[PDB]
Formats: structure tokens, C-alpha cells, sequence
RNA sequence: AACGGGGCCUUU
């Protein structure tokens, strides 16, 4: 109504695009959204990396 | 705001030896403030220095002997030739004789003289006498 | 497992060893003199002339252990300076340096703030003493043009420190070129 | 001096000469960021948890004893707010400012002073859009921004 | 007054002198060990109070804030390190 | 001996 569209073809060209943009970020938070949960738990596997021996060292040293 | 902090340190030198104080305390302190006490010191127009550590960017406290007419500050540093320097010596200096233009070569700080020797140049500074 | 050979490390050498042997007699007292001071352990050691009629002894450490050498510390050195006499005992630390780039130091890693050369040693002369933490600083620019930088010491439990201040000022000369003073509160 | 009033006033808060430490303290830097989550996870804003933290918890600073700055502890533990508290109370303020200003549109003292505290907002924004923080778009504007607060 | 010690001040001077005003600025706030009127529990307390401590368990009033150090409450015990 | 130019070592 604020004549934004010229005809019925470039309503949908716009709407088509527009989905196409915000399902675009959508995979952009899914797959840069991924190795958050990568380093919270690759990074959080090196803490048990490090403190399991030291758990250890101090037992098994008796 | 303070601009120069360089400029704001020989005047405060260049003012209390001029009412006839011996010591003068200097802030903030540039690594290109002692750079250039270094070649007053070492030329004789002022004492020996002392830095001060805060955890801050730091003071100092200049021992002044007399003997110094003025300590200065070239603002803009203007890039130098060195056919130039011979224009800026005959200029502010008091004397062919006597007298330092200071510039800041590549080769770092220096004389005027310094520089003529090993013939570098860079952009001026300031001076002392 | 070998307790001796393990504690170190490059190879050698017999004073090295020597000083290791010296924490195995003090790793058996009592239960918690063992398993803490077990984990504890150091790289090499040098032996410096200290003008004074005794050397300065340098131990120095991987660091990530200063954090458990410094809970012991004065109790080792109220004790390894009984055990090793006309000898001064010291904990360092050997942090790496990485240089000032510009052309001959090329291509980026960037440098953070510690592995600074100026920044580190700031860090051997909080090494050095380690209790004490210090309560201000200010250097001397000469007539000659050189420096003395003026380490002002605290007060409260200084004794310790109190007569190796020559053995601070000669580490730090055979490491830096440039030479210290200490002071206290008046 | 200031800068959008005519005073030089230098009161401040002037902190000590130690890169560690006091002594008395010994309360294990694990337990203080409990404390700091503690009150952050129950919504307070780093500018006034070291206001209790150093009052009620005898913290000197976070800065040290924690090793690290309240804020970016939050941000590591992930309570970072969406805008910095900088900007937020800049637009917290102005916004009320502009409320009050909808029913007294003859009071000209905050319409002048609406345009300080708006002039802030836009010189902060434009630092926190240069430093990345801000996404470059973002744009403070009038009548949606009383959804920045509420 | 013409030439003095910058470097080596007396502290008859420096002390009555301003917090950012000394050699190197200081600061001029302490803190606190308290406990309540009948509890041992000690708590650790900023000599200028913004906040309105507690003791924690009863609920007390510690310290009513000032535009200044705290103004404590009755009697209570207090040190300085 | 005043000064100038070119390289080593010092955690480079
Ligand atoms: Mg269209
Ligand atoms: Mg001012
Ligand atoms: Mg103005
Ligand atoms: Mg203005
Ligand atoms: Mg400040
Ligand atoms: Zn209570």
C-alpha cells in the first residue's frame, strides 16, 4: 500500500528473495553456531585431559 | 586536552629555572621526554633526571643547574632536508658558535651537530640553550 | 619410576643434581611436605659471583609451578639456605622473550605484553624478592647518562630478604647490564 | 574538562600501587567470579557488582585477584548484555528524558538537554560501531528505543 | 621555598595533602572487619560504603551509606586491615 | 682522545 511493488511479479521476486535471505543467516546461526558447542567441548575435553592425571599424580605417587 | 605532553614538560623546565628553582617536577613522562633530557643533560643545560614509577605513564624530577636560557619544542614536527638544518640552525640558535638544534632523525634522537656528522636527518624536535 | 633422575631436566649437571637432592631429603617430613612439594619441580640452575664472601644461586622454573613454588618458598629458603651455606637461593623464572619486529623479525603471531623484554624483567625483580611486595619504584638517569633503577621494598617482613640484597643486585646485573638499589620506608 | 557541562571537576577514584594481592584477603579467586555470576545470573550490572563485591565481599578490584575485569568476565561467561551499560544508561536516561518531554513540550531546558545527552549517545555509538561491538547498522532512534529499556 | 626535595617529601605534607595530589596518588580508603552485636561472623567491609551491608543471616543493618565512609550503626567492633 | 662507518654476543 506504499506502493512498493510495481506489479504481482516483483511482490513475489521480493518475498522469494526475502526468505532467501533470512534462511541464509538461519544456516549462518546453525553452522557458526556449531563450533561454539565444538570449543565449549573440544576446549572442556583438554580440561580433563590436564586435570585427570594431575588427579592421578597426586594418588599415584602414593 | 594535553597535546603535546612533550611541550607541557620544557616549559614547566624552561619557567621554574627562570623564577630560579633548582627542581622541577614533570608529567606525564614520554620515553621521548628522556630522550631529549638525555641530550640536555649530557650537554650540560640541566641535571640529572630521575624517573618516577607510577602505574600511570609515569613523572620525573629534573635537577636544574641554572646556566640553561631555553629549552623548546618545534610544533609541527616538520620533516627536515638536511641542506634545511643548516636554515634552521642560523634561525632560533643564538650564536653560530654555541646552541643545539635537536631533530629526530631515524638514526633517533640527536644534535644538530650529531646529525651533521653522521649525515642522517629526520623531523625536528625542538632545542636547548 | 626414578624419583632422582625425572625432576630435572636437560641432561646434567652435578650441581643441578646436587640442589635436587636436597629437595628428596626435604620431600620426606611429615604428610604434607611430600605430595604438595612433590609436584614441584624446576629447570636448570646457574652460580653466579656475588661480591660478598657467598654466590647466588639461581633455580629456575617452567611456570606454571611458581604458583605452587611460592606457597612453599621462605619454607625452603628458612631451609635450602641452611642446607646449602655461603650460597644465596633464588627462585626465577624462564619466561621467553620474544624481540621488537620490524624487518629482520618479520610475518606476524603478534606479541603479547608478557614476553615483553621490558615487561619481563619488571617480573624478575618481583621474582627476586618474592615476599615483600614492593610499595613503589623510581629510576636514577646519571650524569654518565646510565640508570639505577630504585627498588623500594616494603617493610613488614623484609628480614628475609634483608642481607641478599647484593645477590638481588648481582642477578640482575648478570642478566639485564644495568644495575639496581634497594630502599624502605624511612 | 567536562564536556557538555562548564565544570573541571577532578573527583575521581585513585587506585593503589600493587599489580597483586592484599595480603589479608586469601579468599580464592574461583570463589569471588561464584559471587560475581552469582549476582550477574540475578541481573546486576558490572559497573554496581563491584559496588557490593568491593563493599559487602572486601574486594579491592576485579581487576586483579580475579586476573580479569568484570565485564569481560561476564562476556566469557556468557552474560554479556546486548548493548555495553555505557550506551544502555545514555539511552536509559535520554529516553525519559524525551517521556517526560511528550507531556511538556514548554519545558526547554530538557529539549536542550535532551540534545546533550542524545549527542553522547551518537558519538558512543559511532566509538562502539568503529571497535566492532556494535553491529555498523545499529542506529539509535526516538520511538524505538523505549524498547531498549522495556 | 626555592629549592627542596621533590624526590624524598615529608609525610607531615603528603598526608594532609590531596589523594591524586601526592607523589604518587594513593588511596585514602581502608577497609573494615566487623561483626554483628551477636554473632561472630565476620564480614569484610569497605571503609566508604555505597551500599548498605548485611551480615547476612538475621537480616542487620551493618552500615548506613554517606556521601562519605559508611556511618555505622550503635556499636559494633571494627580493624583497619 | 673528541667523532665518524661497518659486524658479533647478550633468550633476537
Ligand atoms: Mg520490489
Ligand atoms: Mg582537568
Ligand atoms: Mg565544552
Ligand atoms: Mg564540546
Ligand atoms: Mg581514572
Ligand atoms: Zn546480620
Amino acid at each position: 500500500k506504499g506502493n512498493a511493488f510495481k506489479h504481482k511479479r516483483a511482490l513475489v521476486e521480493h518475498i522469494i528473495q526475502a526468505k532467501a535471505d533470512a534462511q541464509r543467516e538461519k544456516a549462518l546461526n546453525e553452522e557458526a553456531e556449531a563450533r561454539r558447542l565444538k570449543n565449549r567441548a573440544a576446549r572442556d575435553r583438554r580440561a580433563q585431559r590436564v586435570a585427570e592425571k594431575r588427579d592421578a599424580l597426586l594418588k599415584e605417587d602414593a | 586536552t594535553r597535546s603535546s605532553v612533550l611541550a607541557d614538560a620544557l616549559n614547566a623546565i624552561n619557567n621554574a629555572e627562570k623564577t630560579g628553582k633548582r627542581q622541577v617536577l614533570i608529567r606525564p613522562s614520554s620515553k621521548v621526554i628522556i630522550k631529549f633530557l638525555q641530550v640536555m643533560q649530557k650537554h650540560g643545560y640541566i641535571g640529572e633526571f630521575e624517573y618516577i614509577d607510577d602505574h600511570r605513564s609515569g613523572k620525573i624530577v629534573v635537577q636544574l643547574n641554572g646556566r640553561l636560557n631555553k629549552c623548546g619544542v618545534i610544533s609541527p614536527r616538520f620533516n627536515v632536508k638536511i641542506g634545511d638544518i643548516e636554515k634552521w640552525t642560523a634561525n632560533l640558535l643564538p650564536a653560530r658558535q654555541f646552541g643545539y638544534v635537536i631533530l629526530t632523525t631515524s638514526a633517533g634522537i640527536m644534535d644538530h651537530e650529531e646529525a651533521r656528522r653522521k649525515h642522517v636527518s629526520g623531523k625536528i624536535l625542538g632545542f636547548v640553550y | 619410576s626414578a624419583p632422582q633422575a625425572k625432576i630435572l631436566s636437560q641432561a646434567p649437571t652435578e650441581l643441578e643434581l646436587q640442589v635436587a637432592q636436597a629437595f628428596v631429603e626435604l620431600e620426606n617430613s611429615s604428610p604434607e611436605l611430600k605430595a604438595e612439594l612433590r609436584p614441584l619441580q624446576f629447570k636448570s640452575i646457574r652460580e653466579i659471583d656475588v661480591a660478598g664472601g657467598k654466590k647466588a644461586l639461581a633455580i629456575f622454573v617452567p611456570v606454571p609451578s611458581l604458583a605452587g613454588f611460592h606457597k612453599v618458598q621462605t619454607k625452603l629458603t628458612r631451609e635450602l639456605e641452611k642446607k646449602f651455606q655461603d650460597r644465596h637461593v633464588i627462585f626465577l623464572a624462564e619466561r621467553r622473550i620474544l624481540p621488537k619486529p620490524s624487518r629482520t623479525s618479520r610475518q606476524v603471531q603478534k606479541r603479547p605484553r608478557s614476553r615483553t623484554l621490558t615487561a619481563v624483567h619488571d617480573k624478575i625483580l618481583e621474582d627476586l624478592v618474592f615476599p615483600t611486595e614492593i610499595v613503589g619504584k623510581r629510576v636514577r638517569y646519571l650524569v654518565g647518562g646510565n640508570k639505577i633503577q630504585k627498588v623500594l621494598l616494603d617493610s613488614k617482613d623484609v628480614q628475609q630478604i634483608d642481607y641478599k640484597l647484593e645477590s638481588f643486585q648481582a642477578v640482575y646485573n648478570k642478566l639485564t647490564g644495568k644495575q639496581i638499589v634497594f630502599e624502605i620506608p624511612s | 574538562g567536562r564536556m557538555h557541562s562548564a565544570g573541571k571537576g577532578i573527583s575521581s577514584s585513585a587506585i593503589p600501587y600493587s599489580r597483586n594481592a592484599p595480603a589479608w584477603f586469601k579468599l580464592s579467586s574461583e570463589s569471588v567470579i561464584e559471587q560475581i555470576v552469582k549476582y550477574a545470573r540475578k541481573g546486576l550490572t558490572p559497573s554496581q557488582i563491584g559496588v557490593l563485591l568491593r563493599d559487602a565481599h572486601g574486594v579491592t578490584q576485579a581487576r586483579v585477584i580475579t586476573g580479569n575485569k568484570i565485564m569481560r568476565i561476564l562476556k566469557s561467561n556468557g552474560l554479556a548484555p546486548e548493548i555495553p551499560e555505557d550506551l544502555y544508561y545514555l539511552i536509559k536516561k535520554a529516553v525519559s528524558v524525551r517521556k517526560h518531554l511528550e507531556r511538556n513540550r514548554k519545558d526547554k531546558d530538557a529539549k536542550f538537554r535532551l540534545i546533550l545527552i542524545e549527542s553522547r549517545i551518537h558519538r558512543l555509538a559511532r566509538y562502539y560501531r568503529t571497535v566492532a561491538v556494535l553491529p555498523p547498522n545499529w542506529k539509535y532512534e526516538s520511538a524505538t528505543a523505549s524498547a531498549l529499556v522495556n | 621555598v626555592l629549592v627542596q626535595d621533590l624526590l624524598h617529601p615529608t609525610a607531615a605534607s603528603e598526608a594532609r595533602k590531596h589523594k591524586l595530589k601526592t607523589l604518587v596518588q594513593g588511596p585514602r580508603s581502608y577497609f573494615l572487619d566487623v561483626k554483628c552485636p551477636g554473632c561472630l561472623n565476620i564480614t569484610t567491609v569497605f571503609s566508604h560504603a555505597q551500599t548498605a551491608v548485611t551480615c547476612e543471616s538475621c537480616s542487620t543493618i551493618l552500615c548506613t551509606p554517606t556521601g562519605g565512609k559508611a556511618k555505622l550503626s550503635e556499636g559494633t567492633s571494627f580493624r583497619r586491615k
